[PDB]
């Protein structure tokens, strides 16, 4: 009965190391609206925005996560999601091609 | 604004 | 060409915290402007757009106003969800939804297209107000407590009443106030990008990015022949900026790639865009 959120990690820019850029981690399609979102800097949280509830036509919620970030060859990102509907936590590492 | 009145369901 | 001023109302009581939780945002078109949450100290009625930072200049009262409209939303559908939960006999244990979205479609010049009221419980349709306004439709058995008692109450006038005219002020009053930001129309920076599988395929992929409003259409085409359905379309996603981005691959013949065009529809374009790869 639960629908489980779809999830997409990128960046606002296109990515050039060094350049600065904004980390966003989109969860959408979910339901009931409880979740824990969370950006992650090499496993580490981040300090991170969190907009406002909201849903769609087929009264599924979407929400957006986001924080000012500078790419690095050495440093990985990942959204770490969890929701009632998943078994557990879940991890969308950021590929600078989403 | 929002709607001045709600009624329960 | 309408506009509209959305606003969704979201009360939910969750396993783990007595006492649900209510978040209500309103929109014009896909700008986000007001929110109200009640996880805070003292709740109020806050701005999220540029343009409602000034809302005070003309309308002192409109932060305490709504801060009262949002506070008793709040505390009507708090008992909401014990109301439905009783007439589906849910036991206390669970964690459920109660969800509102009522606004109106604004024509040209101040003219109503269309006004609605919605509620779902758990995420399915419960109850909404019909085209008329001046009637319900019911969903299931549980739903039809609540329209006779709305029907007694003739809730659907006072509903009416504010649709068709409070509504519609408010959207103009917006409209004019914010016409930076909301009478915008952000066309996307289109490009193609390519991206090798194997010796015998490639994936084309269609970017666009920095386009508002979101409505968007992209299309891959092979020759002219229309290559939707075995298209990879991305959900639409926001950028933080109050913007929009979105992307379409298609997987084709390496050493072909030129028999493929990319085709771009957005309302900010002068006419829509048919798009090549060129190394």
């Amino acid at each position: 009965e639960p629908r489980t959120p779809k999830i997409q990690v990128y960046s606002r820019h296109p990515a050039e190391n060094g350049k600065p850029n904004y980390l966003n981690c989109y969860v959408y399609g979910f339901h009931p609206p409880q979740i824990e979102i969370d950006l992650l800097k090499n496993g580490q949280k981040m300090k991170t925005e969190q907009s406002d509830l909201s849903f769609s036509k087929d009264w599924s919620f979407y929400l957006l996560v986001h924080t000012d970030f500078t790419p690095s060859t050495v440093d990985e990102y990942s959204c770490r999601v969890n929701h009632s509907s998943l078994a557990a936590p879940h991890m969308v590492k950021w590929d600078r091609n989403n | 604004d929002y709607i001045n009145t709600n009624l329960v369901p | 060409g309408f506009h509209s001023l959305r606003y969704f109302y979201t009360a939910w009581s969750r396993p783990g915290s007595g006492e649900p939780r209510f978040v209500a945002v309103g929109y014009v078109d896909d700008t986000q402007f007001v929110r109200f949450d009640s996880d805070n100290a003292s709740p109020r009625a806050e701005p999220r757009a540029p343009w409602m930072d000034l809302v005070e200049q003309q309308d002192p009262q409109y932060w305490d106003r709504n801060t009262r409209n949002a506070r008793d939303a709040a505390q009507t559908y708090r008992v909401g969800l014990d109301n439905v939960r009783g007439y589906y006999n849910q036991s206390e244990a669970g964690s459920h939804t109660i969800q509102r979205m009522y606004g109106c479609d604004v024509g040209p010049h101040g003219r109503l297209l269309r006004g609605y009221d919605q509620l779902a419980y758990d995420g399915a349709d419960y109850i909404a107000l019909n085209e008329d306004l001046r009637s319900w439709t019911a969903a299931d058995l549980a739903a039809q407590n609540t329209r006779r008692k709305w029907e007694e109450a003739g809730y659907a006038e006072r509903d009416r009443a504010y649709l068709e005219g409070e509504c519609v002020e408010w959207l103009l009053k917006h409209l004019e106030n914010g016409r930076e930001t909301l009478l915008r129309a952000d066309p996307p920076k289109t490009h193609i990008t390519h991206h090798p599988i194997s010796d015998r395929e490639v994936t084309l992929r269609c970017w666009a990015l920095g386009f508002y409003p979101e409505e968007i259409t992209l299309t891959w085409q092979h020759d002219g022949e229309d290559q939707t359905q075995e298209m990879e379309l991305v959900e639409t996603r926001p950028d933080g900026n109050g913007a929009f981005q979105k992307w379409a691959a298609l997987v084709v013949p390496s050493g072909e790639e030129q028999r493929y065009t990319c085709h771009v529809q957005h309302e900010g374009l002068p006419q829509p865009l048919t798009l090549r790869w060129e190394p």
